[PDB]
């Protein structure tokens, strides 16, 4: 019953520090390493640092070149600081607990970890996206979509009539554009033959700027 | 640090396929290795410590075995919910290291992409940016190249793209591609053109349009 989860910013700006919290509940923080993991997106899972027990010895991974100190300030919290922060430290980070005890299960690894809290590294400001219409030029299957422009932070959420389209719908992972916003597109594949027997709708939800958008997207016609 | 290679980085299997992925430490450490399990969306949760243990709740699926520098993860019978990243991690000196983990994807056949290619909006071009999207659409496997050329020139540097997970009945993916160019640039060209590369066509496939075109 002994649970970890992680809070704090989600965003932080470049050469500021990074500060989460870790709440033990159920137990407390007690005789085990306390640790601090991160992932990167597209990284391996990374060790940041433990503590031992409350204010018991440290020891910080050296590949963070000296930036993290972790402390016990309560009963039942731990805490990271990482310090002069930059783009690589955009990674989920996870607190977990080192199995010290040859009775238990999950001697020497990771047994109880927290869910997890993505922090960006940005200096970027809330904003709601634009929404565009994507047809192409007028073989059985036609293609449309909307393009989810100049947003932040992410994420953002695409349905298709307002939930009753979801066969064909492709919505993809967002990319980050040199202007610190995001643009993300939703595609459908639908028969040609409905594009006159249906409308067809992309319903755009940033929840971060509570910016809704319904776009209707009509295809092209050659008549 | 010690250094933990996985193979592969990532695979394909059907339900029911036994498969192993293996996992190297560039210097001993007995038995003191763990596995992981990941999903999108999902933190890792243990599954194996100690080489072979199985974590409490684990399915007996779900093997480890090895010692000192070689370790493999057998998963038996493989179910749905185990479509998944696995991580080893070695647990005998800090900085207690992890693989890069393996990806469990599911089998496909061959699937060469439906190509689309979509101008800019009248909507979009009101402003000062055009945005050309080319989408490949239900293609397999994964890997796959756009090159982009607005009037024969070669767009270098001005393109992003993206790529969905898996489709849970067909294993295929999707891609998303997107070119950038301002408007003033948009309006100067005629042909835009996303030429796209699979194993599943012949040679390459070439979408394009004439700005304007209906």
């Amino acid at each position: 019953q002994v649970q970890l989860q992680e809070s704090g910013p989600g965003l932080v700006k470049p050469s500021e520090t990074l500060s989460l919290t870790c709440t033990v509940s159920g137990g407390s923080i007690d005789d085990y390493f306390w640790n601090w993991v991160r992932q990167p997106p597209g990284k391996p899972l990374e060790c940041i640092g433990y503590i031992f027990g409350r204010g018991g010895g440290t020891k910080y991974n050296p590949s963070l070149d000296n930036r993290v100190t972790i402390s016990t300030d309560t009963p039942n919290q731990f805490s990271l600081k990482l310090r002069s922060v930059t783009v690589a430290d955009t990674a989920i980070y996870y607190c977990a607990r080192w199995n010290l005890y040859d009775d238990d299960f999950g001697y020497n690894s990771f047994a109880v970890w927290g869910r997890g809290v993505l922090v960006t590294v940005s200096s970027a400001s809330t904003k709601g996206p634009s929404v565009f219409p994507l047809a192409p030029s007028s073989g059985g299957t036609a293609a449309l979509g909307c393009l989810v422009k100049d947003y932040f932070p992410e994420p953002v959420t695409v349905s298709w009539n307002s939930g009753a389209l979801t066969s064909g719908v492709h919505t993809f992972p967002a990319v980050l554009q040199s202007s610190g916003l995001y643009s993300l597109s939703s595609v459908v594949t639908v028969p040609s033959s409905s594009l006159g027997t249906q409308t067809y709708i992309c319903n755009v939800n940033h929840k971060p700027s509570n910016t809704k958008v319904d776009k209707k997207v009509e295809p092209k016609s050659c008549d | 640090d010690i250094q933990m290679t996985q193979s592969p980085s990532s695979l394909s299997a059907s339900v029911g396929d036994t498969v192993t992925i293996t996992c190297q430490a560039r210097h001993a450490v007995g038995k003191n290795l763990n596995w992981y399990q990941q999903k999108p969306g999902r933190g890792p949760q243990l599954l194996i410590y100690m080489a072979s243990s199985r974590h409490s709740g684990v399915p007996s699926r779900f093997r480890g075995s090895g010692s000192g520098r070689e370790f493999t993860l057998t998963i038996n019978n493989l179910q749905p919910e185990d479509f998944a990243t696995y991580s080893c991690q070695q647990g005998y000196t800090y900085p207690w290291t992890f693989g890069q983990g393996t990806k469990v994807e599911m089998k496909g056949a061959v699937a060469a992409p439906s190509v689309f290619i979509f101008p800019p909006s009248d909507e979009q071009l009101k402003s000062g940016t055009a945005s050309v999207v080319c989408l490949l659409n239900n293609f397999y496997p994964r890997e796959a190249k756009v090159q982009w050329k607005v009037d024969n020139a070669l767009q270098s540097g001005n393109s992003q793209e993206s790529v969905t997970e898996q489709d849970s009945k067909d294993s295929t993916y999707s891609l998303s591609s997107t070119l950038t160019l301002s408007k003033a640039d948009y309006e100067k060209h005629k042909v835009y053109a996303c030429e796209v590369t699979h194993q599943g066509l012949r040679s390459p496939v070439t979408k394009s349009f004439n700005r304007g075109e209906c």
